[PDB]
């Protein structure tokens, strides 16, 4: 399997997107789109929009819940002055059933520009760490990713860069426990060394 | 489309901190127990 | 030393291993992903406002029972040949009280300031939300460690001062002009502490 | 304006101006308070006359205090990067300096008065030394007020 | 221009130039000045003239001032990262540098006034060597000087 | 031209082919320093004779000197990764040798001069051996050049 | 070519290899340096004869110099990963196993020469123990040429 | 073939193979030299047969240095993963059983040629303990080849 | 087959299962080897009879050896992540469990050859104590055994 890609009418391609899994979901029922995307080879993408600064990526199916619906990664590219770099970040992603939205926010999927995101879970069902939340928490529309990789804006030889990944050695919450923990053991280790020095005496009188 | 990237587990910052303060918190008690044995101060003299 | 050996080799081994890691961030081109940004916004602004507030009861009251010991092993050292010690130079074991007052005064400050919000986003928790979170951190530092310092200044000369008051009646009063000014870095403390939370405001 | 996190470097700056010139001030009047209280046995008439290493030492405290007076009215929500960083490196250029000024204060005037209860004549040159011990933390407070103020 | 953390490592070279500068300065003063007070006991006609090692650490801490107030008028918001490195590399070196010496000036000061008490020859040899511990900090100043005009 | 990062190990190659250097100067003229003073009750003829260990500590502190200001004129805004490292590796390569050379030379020169005050035939051997303690900065700094010439 | 970060460890190579081993030397030259002064005064005669545990480590100084040569020699912008790697491990085989001979020189030239004071027959036996002192930085030598080769 | 990155641990067991035999070797060299000194002061006749423990420490520093050796032919750009992490386990475990046979060679070797001063007939028992001290270092070896060859 | 990384677990287990136990025989011999040194002063008969506490700590690293051909014999490239955890909890297992019988036969047979040489009643009891000594390395194998069958 390879990657759906949104080449340009310039000699050079634009952004390219990649999973194993692609399931989404709606109220109750999974459905796996993941052979109609990858596997197929051939796509409905309407608007592939490019202006170097913002991208799209439209997918639709055809054959889904009901009806015809597609989904919509929003990808923007902006300058940031304090870390003198060009970020990517994937704004939020839409889904279009009957008419409606479904607005799933995407923070934590950012990037430096250069190089690509990739992920191993980016699920709906907020537990604690999913990178997508939707705008209303009983939401229907649910969506999910055993595997992920997007580069935008600055694709070079048809294929991906190095990766920025979500790997995180600390992510916040153990970074407050250990925090907390190694704070509080200078606190420990300091009430043993007083107790470690108490010595008896030799004699008495 | 090649150049695919490494599959990093999603649970990288547990696993990693589960084998680090563990494994730097058995080998101090290493040092600890292998210095405290390794002078003891015996009686050696009979 | 042998239990110094374990710190001093736990602070060298540290470090040294930062400075190879610190000159392999650089070094590849991984410095985005230090983002000391991401430490300071993403944790919590409860984390920082409620140590601050436990460390300014608890690293005051350190220094004042410090003080106690330093100078009440002095009293009744001294005072087992001379007893007349033992109610003048209790103003000595006062000076590292009011340390503690100083304290538990500001922590009772600082611990209503607290409010509770209900956003989750950095954007969304705004800048005098966070803010609100560094203050409480850094007035809780600066009159838990300045009565700390103070604490064990009082005491060292309320030592001293004991002892003198053993060999002769009439030093005492001289000498306790010395923890005067031991005592006023305390009150320099709590000066900073409610200027750095005067103008700022916590909750949503 | 600036970013979330920018206001953190500045309290922090604030502290360690008061922090660090703290336990400066508290060494220069305990080391050399424990000299005075030595002293005093053997010789009482400089019981009063030699307090003024102790005092020294009180400035160092005072150095602190207005360069914590400073930033932590200066500190504003949304402050600039630059803004934050400039009150940091004041409070760590004061009270770290405040701290050397400390220690040199209380060394030489815990020495400088028992050498002056064996010998008076030491004590035109003490406060000499103790002028130079002192001045280390006054140009940490020159150094603090010419950052800040950017 | 450059990012707006550049400004972090600018403001610790004016830091790290003072307190660097300082900490060696109080080890001159307070190592020195334990050695007035044991020497005047007997002597106390050595005590204006063996005030020189207080003294001559004392030009350690204004090498630290000079190259503190260069960098701190230097500042701006939005400087570039390799001007922020070399007021970095400026400030430690003058600091760096001025530490060493201000541990040498200490040393060789608290020996050498318990020498010239003992004997008078010693003192056209101890400002000798006081010299040659104050250049190390010289060294470094002029360093620190073609770091910061760059 | 180079990242812009690059820069900054550059003149950490300035910073601590000074600071390391007059570490061990410092080193050398402090622990040979006590030992002229040592000497100096008995023997004081051979004061002047004595300076010599201070002196060839002394030659080890601008050995770090003329690498550091090759260095820091060497230096340009973007320079290339390979050219910065180079300085780098020439910087820690004169200040470590220069801090190993200034603690052997230290060490030789406090147990030489007070070895010569009992005995003034060790003065021909005890500079023969300090050529040897000089020589291992000497080492360091050609290696220091032809990694700054690259 | 290589990567950008490829110079790093190479360099790395060429300044580890003379600071350990000039570390070693340092370390032969100072505990064996000691070791002359306080023997001489009994036997002012074996003083030439004595220095050659001070030039047998001096020995292992320019051991560490022509590694360090060899290995800025080869360097070059660009160079593969794999070559950096060989002259880093170059690097750490001549300088720590310099630093190794050279603690091995100065414990066993220490103990020597103090007791040849004594006895003259160690003499012609405490060389030879400095002989199998010195291949332990000749061992040092032919790792570090066959790394620097490929 | 293997990574960019491969290399760095392969060539870190050809280092560490020589690194930490040549501190055993220096260790069985340096701390038992000190035990020949005091030895020779009464018992010059047994200097050439007190050196046993120095000659076998020395073949502790060529079992390092064969493995070094036959890691450095076996190096190849692109290189398995596997192949470079059996010579990093080849080379860790013959210096630091060298460096524990050093260990021992040092300690035993030290206290037999002390104790042999009151008496000759420890000259056999120490060798027989030199022995078992000795395997310590080729068993290290045989664990050493057998890693390599695969 | 398993990753990449994988075999680098299982020659870690392959080299501490000899480094750790040479280290521990290193001990048995270094302080039992001191004590024989000590006794034969005054009781030379027995020396054959007192060289068993050297003999007993080498199967140590005889312990070891077994565990590190074994580990070094199932290596292969793609080995599974769960095969590689194995051997390296059998080399920890038999490499510092024999560290502490090392020690145990260290202790016990440097006072137990002390007290031998004074009353010769205690070998039967010596010999006991150092049955219970050894089989903490003999249970470090039966774990490492039962590790590397799975
Ligand atoms: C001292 C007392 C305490 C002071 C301690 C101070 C510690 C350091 C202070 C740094 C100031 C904050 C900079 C920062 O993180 O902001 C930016 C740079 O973040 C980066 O990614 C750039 C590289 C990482 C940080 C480099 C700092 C080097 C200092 C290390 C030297 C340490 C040596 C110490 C010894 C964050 O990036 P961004 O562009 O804003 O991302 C937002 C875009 N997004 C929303 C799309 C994601
Ligand atoms: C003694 C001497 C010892 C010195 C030894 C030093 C050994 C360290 C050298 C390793 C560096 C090379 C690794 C590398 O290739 O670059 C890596 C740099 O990432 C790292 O530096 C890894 C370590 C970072 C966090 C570890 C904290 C250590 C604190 C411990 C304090 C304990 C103190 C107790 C005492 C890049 O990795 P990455 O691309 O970011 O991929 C990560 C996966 N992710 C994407 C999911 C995030
Ligand atoms: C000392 C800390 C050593 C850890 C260094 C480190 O790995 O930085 C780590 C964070 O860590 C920080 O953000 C730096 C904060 C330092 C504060 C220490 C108290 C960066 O490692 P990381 O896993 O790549 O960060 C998560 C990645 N992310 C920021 C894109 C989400
Ligand atoms: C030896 C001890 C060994 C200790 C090893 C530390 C082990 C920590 C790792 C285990 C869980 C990590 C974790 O999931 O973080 C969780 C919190 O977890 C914590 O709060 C960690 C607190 C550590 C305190 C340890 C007690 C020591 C007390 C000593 C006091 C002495 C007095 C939060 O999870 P998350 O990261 O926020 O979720 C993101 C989702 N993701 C993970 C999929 C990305
Ligand atoms: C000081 C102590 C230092 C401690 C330092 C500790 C640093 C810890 C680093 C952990 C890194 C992340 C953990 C992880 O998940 O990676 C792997 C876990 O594999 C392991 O768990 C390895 C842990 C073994 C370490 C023990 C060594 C101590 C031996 C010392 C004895 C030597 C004695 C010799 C003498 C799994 O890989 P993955 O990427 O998660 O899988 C996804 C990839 N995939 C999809 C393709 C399958
Ligand atoms: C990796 C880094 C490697 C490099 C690091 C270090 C390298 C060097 C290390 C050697 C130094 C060891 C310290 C030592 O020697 O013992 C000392 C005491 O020891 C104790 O009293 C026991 C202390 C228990 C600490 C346990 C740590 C576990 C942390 C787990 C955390 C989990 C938290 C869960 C809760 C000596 O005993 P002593 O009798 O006091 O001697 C004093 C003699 N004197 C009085 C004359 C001065
Ligand atoms: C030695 C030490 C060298 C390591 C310190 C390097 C910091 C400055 C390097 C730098 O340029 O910043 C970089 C981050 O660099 C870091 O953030 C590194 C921080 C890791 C920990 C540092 C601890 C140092 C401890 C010291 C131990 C001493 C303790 C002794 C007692 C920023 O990189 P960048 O600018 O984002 O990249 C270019 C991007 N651009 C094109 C947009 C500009
Ligand atoms: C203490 C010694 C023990 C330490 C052990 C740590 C070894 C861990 C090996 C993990 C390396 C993995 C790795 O990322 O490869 C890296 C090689 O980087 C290296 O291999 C350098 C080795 C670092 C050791 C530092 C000691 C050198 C001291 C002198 C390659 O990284 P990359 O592929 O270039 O990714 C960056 C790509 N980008 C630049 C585009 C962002
Ligand atoms: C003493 C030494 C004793 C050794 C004790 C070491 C104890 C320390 C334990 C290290 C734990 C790391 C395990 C691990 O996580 O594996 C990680 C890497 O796997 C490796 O590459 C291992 C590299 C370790 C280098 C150690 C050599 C130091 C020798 C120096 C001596 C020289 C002395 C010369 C002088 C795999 O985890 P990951 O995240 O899944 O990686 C995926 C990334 N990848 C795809 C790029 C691969
Ligand atoms: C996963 C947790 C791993 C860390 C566990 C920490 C517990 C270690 C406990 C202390 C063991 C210290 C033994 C030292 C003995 C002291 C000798 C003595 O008191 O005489
Ligand atoms: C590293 C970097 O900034 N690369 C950018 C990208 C961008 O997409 C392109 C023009 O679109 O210009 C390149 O220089
Ligand atoms: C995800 O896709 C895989 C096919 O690659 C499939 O086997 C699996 O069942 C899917 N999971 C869900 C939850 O749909
Ligand atoms: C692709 O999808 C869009 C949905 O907006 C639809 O209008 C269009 O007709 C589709 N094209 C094809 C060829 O199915
Ligand atoms: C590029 O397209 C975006 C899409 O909305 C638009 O906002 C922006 O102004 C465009 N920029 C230019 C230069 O045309
Ligand atoms: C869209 O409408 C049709 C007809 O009402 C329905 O069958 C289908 O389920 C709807 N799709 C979704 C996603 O609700
Ligand atoms: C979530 O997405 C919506 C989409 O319009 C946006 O308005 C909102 O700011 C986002 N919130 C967060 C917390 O990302």
């Amino acid at each position: 399997m390879n990657v759906p890609v949104s080449y340009n009418d310039s000699y050079d391609t634009r952004i390219l997107f990649w999973a194993q899994n692609f399931s989404v979901a709606y109220g109750e029922h999974w459905e796996d789109l993941t052979s109609r995307t990858f596997g197929v080879q051939d796509l409905n993408l309407t608007g592939s929009f490019w202006n170097d600064t913002v991208a799209r990526l439209v997918l639709t199916y055809d054959s889904l819940f009901g009806t015809m619906v597609t989904f919509k990664f929003i990808l923007a590219n902006s300058y940031y002055s304090v870390s003198a770099r060009h970020w990517f970040t994937l704004e939020n992603l839409e889904i279009h059933s009957n008419g409606s939205v479904a607005y799933f926010n995407a923070s934590q999927v950012t990037g430096p520009s250069i190089y690509s995101f990739h992920c191993e879970h980016v699920s709906s069902e907020n537990e604690d760490g999913n990178l997508l939340v939707p705008d209303t928490q009983p939401s229907l529309w649910q969506m999910t990713f055993r595997d992920f990789q997007i580069q935008a804006f600055n694709v070079t030889d048809k294929k991906f860069s190095y990766a920025s990944d979500c790997a995180g050695f600390f992510s916040p919450g153990i970074w407050m426990g250990l925090l907390t923990s190694l704070f509080m053991l200078f606190i420990f280790t300091y009430g043993l060394h007083m107790i470690l020095s108490l010595k008896t005496m030799d004699r008495f009188d | 489309t090649y150049n695919l990237a490494y599959k990093y587990n999603f649970e990288y910052p547990v696993v990693f901190n589960l084998v680090l303060w563990i494994m730097i918190g058995l080998a101090l008690t290493l040092i600890v127990t292998c210095y405290n044995i390794w002078n003891m101060d015996p009686g050696y003299d009979s | 030393t042998g239990l110094v050996l374990l710190y001093s080799g736990v602070f060298v081994a540290f470090w040294a291993c930062l400075l190879v890691v610190g000159i392999c961030y650089t070094i590849f081109d991984l410095g985005f992903r230090f983002d000391v940004a991401w430490f300071l916004t993403e944790t919590s602004p409860f984390m920082w406002s409620n140590l601050g507030i436990g460390l300014a009861i608890s690293l005051s009251v350190v220094g004042a029972a410090w003080g106690i010991y330093i100078t009440g092993s002095s009293i009744i050292g001294g005072g087992v040949k001379a007893p007349r010690i033992k109610t003048k130079n209790l103003v000595s074991i006062i000076f590292c009280e009011a340390v503690a007052i100083y304290g538990i005064i500001m922590a009772i400050v600082i611990s209503n300031m607290a409010e509770p919000f209900s956003a989750t986003d950095p954007k969304a928790i705004g800048h005098r939300n966070y803010h609100a979170g560094y203050s409480m951190f850094g007035a809780g530092l600066t009159v838990g460690l300045s009565n700390l310092f103070c604490g064990v200044c009082v005491g060292i000369v309320g030592s001293g001062a004991a002892l003198a008051d053993a060999q002769n009646p009439s030093l005492f009063v001289k000498i306790l002009i010395v923890e005067i000014f031991g005592s006023a870095i305390g009150l320099f403390g709590v000066i900073v502490a409610i200027l750095q939370t005067s103008r700022v405001k916590m909750g949503d | 304006n600036g970013p979330e996190y920018a206001s953190f470097f500045a309290v922090m700056g604030a502290s360690a101006a008061m922090v660090f010139s703290a336990l400066g001030a508290a060494y220069g009047t305990a080391k050399s308070g424990t000299g005075i209280a030595a002293m005093s046995v053997m010789r009482p008439e400089m019981i009063m006359k030699s307090i003024i290493p102790v005092v020294m030492a009180g400035i160092i405290a005072i150095y602190g205090l207005v360069v914590a007076v400073l930033i932590a009215n200066s500190l504003n929500d949304g402050i600039s990067l630059y803004r934050s960083f400039l009150q940091l490196g004041a409070g760590l250029s004061v009270g770290l300096s405040g701290l050397a000024a400390g220690f040199a204060i209380g060394i030489v005037g815990d020495a400088g008065v028992r050498g002056t209860a064996q010998q008076p004549r030491l004590f035109v040159g003490m406060i000499l030394i103790l002028i130079f011990a002192e001045v280390l933390g006054l140009y940490g407070l020159i150094v603090a007020l010419i950052l800040s103020t950017k």
